[PDB]
């Protein structure tokens, strides 16, 4: 039982830095999601010259 | 962009052939209305007027 208290602890803070972490990196592909967004709006501005 | 500068040169060699419609069509029409016409008349006024 003590062990696995033990265990359990710091597998919760070994999943919640992961789950929060990498949801920030979920904002990372949103990010890079925008740059693509942006050399999308290059595209029209070039094309309407 | 290299359609775009590109077809800016192609609308300012249009606009360049275009005036030079203007400049070479006249000098076509100029080149005997002011010349022959007027001196084969004095030509015809001298051979039997």
């Amino acid at each position: 039982a003590a062990v696995s208290a033990l265990a359990i602890g710091t597998a919760g803070l070994l999943s919640q830095v992961p789950v929060v972490g990498e949801a920030m990196g979920g904002l990372g592909a949103i990010i890079d999601a925008l740059t693509m967004k942006i050399d999308e709006d290059a595209r029209p501005a070039v094309g309407s010259f | 962009t290299d359609d775009l500068y590109e077809v800016a040169e192609a609308t300012y060699e249009a606009d360049s052939s275009l005036e030079a419609f203007q400049t070479a069509l006249d000098g076509v029409n100029t080149a005997i209305d002011d010349v022959a016409v007027s001196t084969l008349q004095t030509e015809i006024e001298e051979l039997t007027g």
